[PDB]
C-alpha cells in the first residue's frame, strides 16, 4: 500500500515529489496559479485529506491562520498537528508582516530563501522517512541530491546581484512576498499590497509604489504567476518601468513551461531578476 | 457583493441558449462557480461547477448538454438542446459551500440525498430536518440552506456545523458520514422556508435533497 501525501500547494508538493520520487500517492491541494491563502478546497480535496497518511503544509500565515481554509480543514477532519500534518517551516527564522494593518502577522513567503526551501525539504523527508521506513533508502539519497542542487544554487544568488548599484536593487512584484529573498540576498524589495488577505491594487497602494519607485527606480518590475496582473500594469504604464518577466512566487508554473518545479521555478526568478534590474 | 443571472428566455424543445452570470462587486477568477437549477415548485437540482483553476464538473445526467466556461468577469454556462425538463430557474453559486447566489434567470422550454420529511410545523418552538445520504460525503461536506419563495437560497450552515456569517446559533447542524440534522430552535414568523441541503463527494460531485418545507 502506497502512503497517502496530501500537499497544500504546488511549491511543497514539488518538493514532495524531489524527494519522494514514485513512492508516495501525493495530492496537492491548491492548483497551480491559484493563490494558496483564499483558495477553497473541493470535496476532492477534503476526501484525500481525510484519507492522507501525512499531510504537509506550509504554516507561517499561509494557510494556516485563524478562518484560514487549512485551519478548517484540518479541524472538520479531526487531524493532529506533528501526527497528521506538518508545517514544513519548522525551524526558520520568521520574518514578521512589517503593516500596521497585519498587527503581529508572520510573512509566510519563506521558500523564496532558498536555504529555507532546504528546510522545508528536510521537514518533508523526515515525515517521509518516519512513516514510510522501507523507503528511507530512496528518501534520503533523494534528499542529498536535493539539497546539494538547492545549496548550489543558494551559493548563485549570494552573489548573483553583486554587479548592479545599490541605488537600483530594488524587486517590485504585485505582493510583498519577496521579505525572505531580501534578508537572504541582500535586495531590498517593494510592492502594491504586503499579502494577499488584503485588498490587492487599490488606488492609494498603487499611488504609494509609484512614488516609491521616483526615489528608488529599478530597471524592471515583475510580476507573479498568481496575481491579477492590472495592478503592477497600471504601476508600470503609469511610471514607465515595464515589467521585465513574469516570476514565481506563490505557486509553480503549469506542467511543460518554465519553472514548472520549485527548483526551476527559482533559477527563473534568479534568472529573469538578475537580467531585469541590469537593464 | 452580487451575482446577476442573464439569458433565460422561453424557448421550443431543442433550442440551444447560453446563460451568464455576471459578478458585480468583486472577480470570479479566485472563486468556484456553480450553476444550479430549480424547477417551478419542484426543488433545487445541481448542475455542474467551474473550478478557480478551470476544472469542470457535472451532475451524471447532463450527458454533455451542459457546458461551463469562465472569464474573469463571468461564468457561462452553454445548453445545446433544451427539453420541456429543462424549464426552470437557473442560478449561479460562488464558492464550494454555495455562500451566495444571483437572483436567478428564469428558462420555458415549451410546445443523491434524501431529507426524511417534506413537512414540517411549530409555531415557536423547535423542528428538526434531517438528512440520509446514500454515500459518504468526505464525512463533512454538508451544507444547508434556507429558500423563501421568490428568493435565492441563503447559506445556513457549511462543513455541517459551522455557521455562516449571520447566522444564529438557534440554527444547529448536526450529523456526519450519511446521516445528517438541521436542527431550528426558538422558531420565528419568517423561518417559514423550504430548507434544502448539499453534499459533496468525490470525484467534485454536488448534490440537494429534496425540499422541506417549515411552518
Ligand atoms: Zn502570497
Amino acid at each position: 500500500d502506497k502512503l497517502k501525501v496530501v500537499a497544500t500547494n504546488s511549491i511543497i508538493a514539488d518538493m514532495t515529489k524531489a524527494i519522494a520520487g514514485d513512492k508516495i500517492d501525493l495530492h496537492s491541494i491548491v492548483p497551480i496559479g491559484q493563490d494558496p491563502h483564499e483558495y477553497e478546497p473541493l470535496p476532492e480535496d477534503v476526501e484525500k485529506t481525510s484519507n492522507a497518511d501525512v499531510i504537509f503544509y506550509n504554516g507561517i500565515n499561509l494557510e494556516d491562520g485563524g478562518q484560514a481554509w487549512f485551519t478548517k480543514l484540518v479541524k472538520n477532519a479531526q487531524k493532529t498537528k506533528n501526527k497528521d500534518y506538518f508545517a514544513v517551516s519548522d525551524g526558520i527564522d520568521v520574518i514578521y508582516l512589517e503593516g500596521a494593518s497585519e498587527k503581529g502577522k508572520e510573512d509566510p513567503h519563506a521558500w523564496l530563501n532558498l536555504e529555507n526551501g532546504i528546510i522545508y525539504s528536510k521537514n518533508i523527508a523526515k515525515q517521509l522517512i518516519a512513516k514510510d521506513p522501507k523507503n528511507k533508502e530512496t528518501y534520503e539519497k533523494n534528499l542529498k541530491a536535493y539539497v546539494a542542487k538547492l545549496e548550489k544554487l543558494d551559493k548563485e544568488a549570494k552573489s548573483k546581484f553583486d554587479a548592479i548599484a545599490e541605488n537600483k536593487k530594488l524587486i517590485v512584484t504585485s505582493e510583498g512576498c519577496f521579505k525572505y529573498f531580501s534578508k537572504a540576498y541582500g535586495v531590498p524589495s517593494a510592492y502594491i499590497w504586503e499579502i494577499n488577505t488584503e485588498e490587492e491594487g487599490t488606488p492609494d497602494q498603487i499611488s504609494s509604489l509609484i512614488e516609491k519607485l521616483k526615489v528608488i527606480k529599478p530597471s524592471a518590475l515583475f510580476v507573479e504567476s498568481s496575481v491579477d496582473r492590472r495592478p503592477m500594469e497600471t504601476v508600470s504604464k503609469d511610471s514607465g518601468i515595464p515589467i521585465y518577466s513574469e516570476i514565481f512566487t506563490d505557486s509553480i508554473a503549469k506542467k511543460g513551461k518554465p519553472g514548472d518545479s520549485y527548483y526551476a521555478m527559482m533559477k527563473w526568478n534568479l534568472d529573469k531578476i538578475s537580467e531585469g534590474l541590469a537593464k | 457583493q452580487s451575482l446577476e443571472e442573464s439569458g433565460g428566455r422561453l424557448v421550443t424543445p431543442g433550442t440551444p441558449l447560453t446563460l451568464t452570470c455576471t459578478a458585480s462587486g468583486f472577480t470570479i477568477s479566485r472563486h468556484h462557480m456553480q450553476w444550479v437549477r430549480q424547477a417551478p415548485g419542484k426543488g433545487l437540482e445541481w448542475i455542474g461547477l467551474i473550478d478557480s483553476s478551470g476544472s469542470t464538473y457535472y451532475a451524471n445526467w447532463a450527458k454533455g448538454r451542459f457546458t461551463i466556461s469562465r472569464t474573469s468577469t463571468t461564468v457561462d454556462l452553454k445548453m445545446t438542446s433544451l427539453t420541456t425538463e429543462d424549464t426552470a430557474t437557473y442560478f449561479c453559486a460562488r464558492g464550494g459551500s454555495m455562500d451566495f447566489w444571483g437572483q436567478g434567470t428564469l428558462v420555458t422550454v415549451s410546445s443523491t440525498q434524501t431529507p426524511s420529511p417534506v413537512s414540517a410545523a411549530v409555531g415557536g418552538t423547535v423542528t428538526i430536518s434531517c438528512q440520509s445520504s446514500q454515500s459518504v460525503a468526505g464525512n463533512n461536506f454538508l451544507s444547508w440552506y434556507q429558500q423563501k419563495p421568490g428568493q435565492p437560497p441563503t447559506q445556513l450552515i457549511g462543513a455541517t456545523s459551522t455557521l455562516a456569517s449571520g447566522v444564529p446559533s438557534r440554527f444547529k447542524g448536526s450529523g456526519s458520514g450519511t446521516q445528517f440534522t438541521l436542527t431550528i430552535s426558538d422558531l420565528e414568523s419568517d423561518d417559514a422556508a423550504t430548507y434544502y441541503c448539499a453534499g459533496g463527494y468525490s470525484g467534485n460531485i454536488f448534490a440537494f435533497g429534496g425540499g422541506t418545507e417549515l411552518e
